C-alpha cells in the first residue's frame, strides 16, 4: 500500500510548493512510456478552483478532472485543508491504462473549502497559451522524473499529449 | 485523410499518397508502399489467405479517386454521422434560444428563425455560432458541450465546427407586416451571404471569404460582421475561440456606452478616423489611432477597449448590389452598434 | 478627392518621429501641428511660412538635411533649438507643395540653391496662398492627427 | 554475422553457374515450412539480362525483380561483377517475411553495367511452360534447398506459388 | 544530341566541383518557368554517402534521394565513376513535371562504391536553414541556368521551392 500523492495541472503557475519530495514510492502510477503520457488519473464531479488550485467538491456530473497520478507526501504538515484518503486502485477510471496496479493506494488530492456564499456557474477550460506548457515541462514534468530531458530529449511526445489529455474545469468565480 | 486514422496505418497512407502525390502511375510505384504492408501482414499467422497483392492497388485506386474528384465519396455512415450531428445542435441551439427569452418560430438543424428583443440578440448570435461549432462555457440541460464535441453524460459526439453558419438579423417595429419582414430577413441572407467577400488568411495569405456573415439590417442601416477569419474556420483546438470574436468586442463596446464610459459620438465620430485607418499599412500606428478615437469620446478617467488588431485592414466588399456597406470591419461594427441602439428607440 | 493625401502624409514623412529624436522638440512637434494649422487656417498662410522660415536658416546644414529627404531616408534632424528641427513642418509643407504639382521641383530645387532665387520662391507662394492653403488642409490636418495620435 | 547470397528466378538456365557451394552459412533468410516459400526479397530500379544473367541499373520506380537470399558465396573471387554490399535487415523487400531478422546481412548480388547505347526496353514475364517450373525446382529448389521430395512429395503445393508469386521484369532484348 | 547527367542536392558541400562541363548542350530538362523546379529528378533506391559524394543504393524501395537532371559531360574524365544510363524517359522518375521531352536521352548518374564492410542504414535529412540553400542558389542554381538575376527577382520563389522539394537519404558514414 505505499503511498502516492494526486497532482493535476492547471493553467495557473501554482503546482510548484505542493509536494517537497516529488518521490517517496518505489515506483510511479503515470509513465511516459514511448507514447506519451499514460495512466492518468481522472475523478468525476469537482473542479479546480485556479486561485489557490486545488479540487472543489460538486455534485454535477459535468464536471471532471484530470491529473498525474504520482508519489510523494502532502508537504508534510497537511490534512487540514488537504485531503486523505486511500483507495483499492481497481474502482478507478483511468486514460491510457499502461502502468501497474496497486490494489490498495492511499493518495491525497489536493483539497480547497467550499465558501458557500457564490454561486459556481463553472465552465470547461483545457490548457492553452503554449508558453504555460513549455514552463510546465519545466516546473513538473522534470522534477518527477529524471529521465525527462535526460533519457529523452524528445519531450515533444508529452508536449502535445498536455494539451489533449489534461482538461479540467474552471470556476473562474 | 492523413489525420484520420492514428493507430499504425497513419504513415501507410501518407506513403500511399506521397506515391498518388505527383502523379506516380498505376501501381508503377505501389512498391514504395506494398512493402510498408506486406512487412506487416506477417506479423499475424492466424491470417488465413493472401490477399496483399491487390489490396494495396484497391487503396491507392481509392485515395486517388478521391483526390482526383475532389471531394470525399460519401457512404450512409457519412450521412447518418452529419444529420445526427445536426439534430444535436438543433437540440442545443433550442436552449439557447429560450435562455435569451427567444421564440422560436422554427429551427432545424442548420437554419433557425426565431424572435428575440433587440437587447440580447449579439449575446445570442456569439453563444449559437460557438456552440454550432461544439464550443460553449455553460450546460444546455444534458448537452454539455465541449470544444467540438458534445458531452451527454460521458458521451461524446461530434458536431460541425468546419462548417459555416450565417445570420441574419432584422431589427423591425412590432407593428411592421410581418410578410415584408420574413421577406427581406430571408432575402438579405440568402442574398448577402453569396455576394460579400472579406478577407480572410488561408495559410498565411490573405484571401478572399463569402459565407459566415452576419447581417443586421435596421430600415436601410446595414452592416455585416465577418465570423471566420480563418477560412478553414477550425483546424485546431487553437481556433473555438476566434469564433465570433467579433460580436464580443461589439459586446464590450456596448456594455461601455451603457456604463456612460463611452459615448454615442464614437459612433458618428470614426468616419474622421477612418480615411487616415485604411491608408496605413502600419500597425503600432493603426492601434495608436483607434486609441485616441476612443480617447476622444470617452467619459470616465480611462477606458479600455484595445480592439484585437487582427480585424485592421479587414475588408469587406460587394459584387455590386443595392446593399450598402462599408468595406472595413472596424466600421460595420459602429453601423452593427448603431442598429442595436436604434432598436432601443 | 484627397484620398492620396492619406498616403503622401506617410511618403513625405519618411521620418518625423525618431529623425526627429531625444524628445525635445520631437514631443514640440504637436505644437507645430496644433498651432500652426490653427494659425495657418485663421491668419494665412504666408504669416505663417514667413513664422516658419525664420525659424530656419538658408545655406547650411538645415538646408542639407532638408534636401536629403527629396533622394534619401536617413535624415536625422537633431539639434535642439527648433531649426533643424523646425524644417520638419518646413519639409512637410514643401513635400506636399511639389508631389501635388501646386510649384514644380525644377524651380523649387532650383530656387532653393541660390540666394538670388529665395525671394521668387517665397513671392510664387505668396502668388498661391489660397490654393496652396485650401489644398494643404487636410494634408496638414492628417498630421494634426497624427501627431496626438503618435507623436 | 551471417554471410549470405542472392540470386533471381530466370527464365533462362543462368542460375548453374553462380554458385560454388550452396551452403556455407548457419541459416537463411528464404525458407519453406510447409506452407511455401517465406521470405522472398524483391529490388526496385534493377532487370535480369537473361543472356549472361546478371542486374541491370535502372532508374524506372516500376522497376522490380524477384530473387531468393541464400547462404554462399559467389565463387569466392567476385565482388567485382557481382555486387557487395551490407543491409542491417531493416531495409529489406520481405514478402512473406516469417523467418528471423537477423539485423545484419552481407550480400552478394549480380550486378554490371546497363550498356548504355540502347533503351533497356523492360517488359514483365511469367513463369510459363510449366515443364520448366518442374526443372527449376530440380534446379535450386533442390540443389540449394535440399530439404524439398524428402520431407514432403507435395510439391503441387509448392509448384502453383511458383509459378504465382515470382513475377519480375524481363528485358527482353 | 542531348546528353544529360544527374546532380544530387543534398545539404551538404562539395556540389559545385562535381562536374566541368556544367551548360553543356542547348538546354536540360529541368527548368524554372517562374512559378516552380519542374521535372526533378529522384532516384528510388540510390542514397548519398557523407563522404565523396555519390549515390550508394539500397535495395529498399523506401530509400530514395532526390536532385535534378542537368545536360553535360562531366568533367571529360569521368563515366567511370558515374553509371551511364540509357533510357527512353518513360521510365524516368520525375517530379513536378511541367511538359514532354524528345523521348530518347542518356544520362551520367553520380553512383559510389558500397563499403560493404559497413552496413546501410539511412536516415531522411531534408533542407533547411536557408544559409545552407543560399550556397546552392549561388553556386549550383546560377551555374546551371545563367537566366538568373536577369529578370527573375524570385530567386526567393526558386528558394521556397528548394524548401518544400528537396530530401534524400544520408548513410552518415
Ligand atoms: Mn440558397
Amino acid at each position: 500500500s505505499t503511498q502516492r500523492e494526486y497532482v493535476f495541472i492547471p493553467i495557473t503557475n501554482s503546482i510548484t510548493i505542493d509536494v517537497k519530495i516529488t518521490i517517496g514510492g518505489s515506483d510511479h502510477i503515470t509513465n511516459i512510456d514511448e507514447r506519451g503520457i499514460h495512466n492518468v488519473l481522472v475523478i468525476t464531479g469537482y473542479a479546480v478552483d485556479e486561485k489557490n488550485g486545488r479540487l472543489v467538491p460538486t455534485l454535477d456530473p459535468c464536471d471532471y478532472v484530470k491529473g498525474i497520478l504520482v508519489a510523494g507526501t502532502p508537504q508534510q504538515a497537511q490534512s487540514n485543508d488537504f485531503l486523505t484518503l486511500k483507495l483499492p486502485a481497481n474502482k478507478l477510471y483511468l486514460i491510457r491504462k499502461k502502468g501497474n496496479i496497486s490494489d490498495d493506494l492511499k493518495i491525497y488530492i489536493p483539497y480547497s473549502s467550499p465558501d458557500a456564499r457564490n454561486s459556481m456557474k463553472t465552465k470547461p477550460v483545457s490548457i492553452s497559451d503554449d508558453t504555460i506548457v513549455n514552463n510546465i515541462i519545466k516546473e513538473v514534468f522534470d522534477k518527477i522524473y529524471n529521465i525527462t530531458q535526460k533519457e529523452k530529449v524528445k519531450i515533444e511526445k508529452v508536449k502535445e499529449d498536455i494539451k489533449e489529455l489534461f482538461s479540467y474545469y474552471a470556476l473562474e468565480q | 485523410l492523413v489525420n484520420a486514422g492514428s493507430g499504425s496505418i497513419v504513415d501507410y497512407v501518407k506513403t500511399v499518397l506521397k506515391c498518388i502525390r505527383e502523379n506516380l502511375n498505376k501501381c508503377s510505384c505501389a512498391e514504395k508502399i506494398y512493402s510498408n504492408e506486406v512487412a506487416k501482414v506477417m506479423f499475424r499467422v492466424n491470417v488465413e489467405k493472401a490477399n496483399v497483392e491487390e489490396e494495396v492497388k484497391n487503396s491507392l485506386e481509392y485515395f486517388e479517386t478521391i483526390l482526383n474528384e475532389g471531394r470525399i465519396i460519401v457512404t450512409p455512415a457519412w450521412h447518418v454521422s452529419i444529420s445526427s450531428a445536426l439534430n444535436r445542435g438543433l437540440l442545443v441551439e433550442l436552449e439557447l434560444v429560450n435562455k435569451h427569452k427567444g421564440f422560436v418560430i422554427y429551427a432545424g438543424g442548420d437554419d433557425l428563425l426565431a424572435m428575440l428583443p433587440v437587447d440580447e440578440v449579439l449575446d445570442f448570435i456569439k453563444e449559437s455560432r460557438r456552440a454550432f461549432a461544439g464550443f460553449g462555457t455553460e450546460k444546455l440541460g444534458n448537452m454539455c458541450l465541449e470544444n467540438g464535441f458534445v458531452r451527454i453524460n460521458n458521451a461524446y459526439y461530434p458536431s460541425l465546427p468546419i462548417v459555416g453558419r450565417s445570420y441574419s438579423v432584422i431589427i423591425a417595429h412590432y407593428a411592421d407586416p410581418l410578410f415584408f419582414v420574413i421577406n427581406d430577413s430571408y432575402n438579405l441572407l440568402e442574398e448577402g451571404k453569396e455576394i460579400i467577400r472579406y478577407r480572410v488568411m488561408y495559410n498565411g495569405e490573405y484571401k478572399d471569404a463569402k459565407k459566415d456573415v452576419a447581417i443586421f439590417r435596421y430600415q436601410g442601416l446595414t452592416s455585416v460582421i465577418p465570423l471566420s477569419l480563418k477560412r478553414p474556420i477550425v483546424s485546431s483546438v487553437s481556433d473555438f475561440n476566434e469564433i465570433a470574436s467579433i460580436i464580443d468586442v461589439i459586446l464590450e463596446l456596448k456594455k461601455r456606452i451603457d456604463e456612460g464610459r463611452i459615448s454615442v459620438s464614437l459612433l458618428y465620430d470614426y468616419e474622421k478616423y477612418k480615411h487616415l485607418i485604411v491608408a496605413s499599412d502600419e500597425k503600432y500606428l493603426t492601434e495608436f489611432l483607434v486609441k485616441d478615437w476612443i480617447k476622444r469620446n470617452s467619459l470616465r478617467k480611462h477606458v479600455e477597449f484595445t480592439i484585437d488588431e487582427k480585424l485592421y485592414g479587414v475588408r469587406l466588399t460587394i459584387e455590386n448590389y443595392p446593399i450598402k456597406i462599408p468595406n472595413d470591419l472596424i466600421s460595420n461594427i459602429v453601423y452593427t452598434l448603431r442598429i442595436i441602439y436604434g432598436g432601443e428607440k | 478627392l484627397y484620398e492620396e493625401d492619406y498616403k503622401l502624409a506617410l511618403e513625405a514623412f519618411k521620418k518625423v518621429f525618431n529623425a526627429l529624436t531625444h524628445y525635445g522638440a520631437k514631443q514640440a512637434f504637436r505644437s507645430r501641428a496644433r498651432d500652426l494649422v490653427e494659425e495657418i487656417y485663421n491668419s494665412g498662410f504666408i504669416p505663417t511660412f514667413f513664422y516658419i522660415i525664420s525659424k530656419a536658416e538658408l545655406n547650411s546644414d538645415s538646408l542639407d538635411s532638408l534636401i536629403s529627404l527629396f533622394s534619401s531616408d536617413n535624415a536625422i534632424l537633431r539639434g535642439s533649438d527648433e531649426n533643424v528641427s523646425y524644417s520638419a513642418y518646413l519639409f512637410i509643407i514643401l513635400y506636399y507643395l511639389i508631389k501635388r504639382g501646386i510649384i514644380e521641383q525644377k524651380f523649387l530645387i532650383q530656387a532653393l540653391r541660390c540666394e538670388k532665387t529665395r525671394l521668387d520662391l517665397i513671392d510664387k507662394l505668396y502668388n498661391l496662398a489660397p490654393i496652396i492653403s485650401a489644398k494643404i488642409r487636410t494634408y496638414l490636418l492628417a498630421i494634426k492627427r497624427l501627431s496626438e495620435a503618435l507623436i
